[PDB]
């Protein structure tokens, strides 16, 4: 509502002394503060879920799936704690946009892979390969 | 004076002016002074005009994009396999003990992560940022 | 098995984070400072992760229990 999305052609912002080297860059707003603001709520959910996992270690094993949850949360927190310095360190660079895009996509793929694998793959393996104990 | 050279006249003698080539980001339309091309475009080779600065983006065939796209395809295939496996064996005790509904929500989240990798790679044409 | 897996995972994350911060920099006067600090902190972090995940629990049990 506040501001509809629009594209920006940075015809400048990379002006060099050689007129041949001049290049415009096609982008769409999406400044760094926007990325941080859009990811903040999910990161807060992450942190509180990890807090509850820390607070719930130790179970009569009737409540299974707590132990895999702990590993998933620790792994994901490590991923994003590593992500932050890369975003704040390549801010002034000649190829900032490529690195930031690749970093964000790789981080999200890694998080999804960790959750999917470590919470579902044993079950699939048992279901197909060992139907006797399903 | 040749094209791209600027004329300056010695006082007292209308003849034998001086020529001057101006600078990189200037073009000479007056034949006595050279103007400046705006930020959008760039001085022409002849030094009396302007040419548009090329625009660059992120392209699908670059090394910056081949790796995330590969990972996204592999992950999407794996998640689809898992979802279908759960769908076929919906009544089995393991799936019933997995917490079915929230498991489906989590699977949707994983699928969305791979899809957003695709979106971020794709292109800047307004609706994509939406 | 679990400590070794955790150690590998954390070290791999550290070095994959090191590569873009190190090889892409503002190409300015403070480039040597940034590169040196990044390298040294990464190496120390890897060493500390190995020491913590392989030896600290055993020492804790030996001394305090
Ligand atoms: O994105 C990550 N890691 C990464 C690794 C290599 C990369 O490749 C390049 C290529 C050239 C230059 Cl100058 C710089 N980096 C790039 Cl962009 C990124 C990452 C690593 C750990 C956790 C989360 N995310």
């Amino acid at each position: 509502v506040v501001d509809p999305p629009h594209i920006i052609i940075d015809y400048g912002e990379q002006r060099t002394l050689d007129p041949e080297k001049a290049r415009g860059v096609l982008k769409c707003d999406i400044s760094d503060l926007s990325l941080i603001c859009s990811l903040g709520y999910s990161i807060l959910l992450m942190v509180t879920c990890t807090v509850y996992a820390i607070k719930t270690r130790g179970v009569p094993e009737t409540f299974n799936e707590a132990k895999p949850i702990g590993f998933t949360m620790y792994t994901t927190c490590i991923i994003w704690l590593a992500f932050i310095p890369i975003f704040f360190g390549t801010a002034q660079s000649a190829e900032k946009m490529y690195i930031q895009t690749t970093t964000l996509t790789v981080s999200m793929s890694l998080s999804a892979s960790v959750s999917l694998g470590m919470l579902y793959m044993p079950k699939v393996y048992i279901i197909i390969f060992h139907p006797e104990q399903n | 004076c040749k094209p791209g050279e600027r004329k300056k006249t010695v006082k007292g003698v209308p003849c034998c002016w001086h020529c001057e080539r101006c600078e990189g980001y200037n073009y000479q339309v007056d034949e006595l002074s050279c103007e400046l091309c705006p930020l959008d475009q760039r001085p022409n080779m002849n030094r009396t005009g302007c040419q548009l600065i090329p625009i660059i983006k992120l392209e699908w065939h670059s090394p910056w994009a081949v790796v995330p796209v590969f990972v996204a395809i592999l992950g999407i295939i794996a998640t689809t396999f898992v979802i279908v496996t759960f769908v076929r064996y919906n009544d089995t005790p393991i799936v019933r003990a997995s917490g079915r509904e929230l498991s489906y929500v989590l699977l949707t989240g994983i699928f969305l992560c791979y899809s957003i990798t695709f979106l971020m790679i794709a292109a800047p044409d307004t609706i994509i940022c939406s």
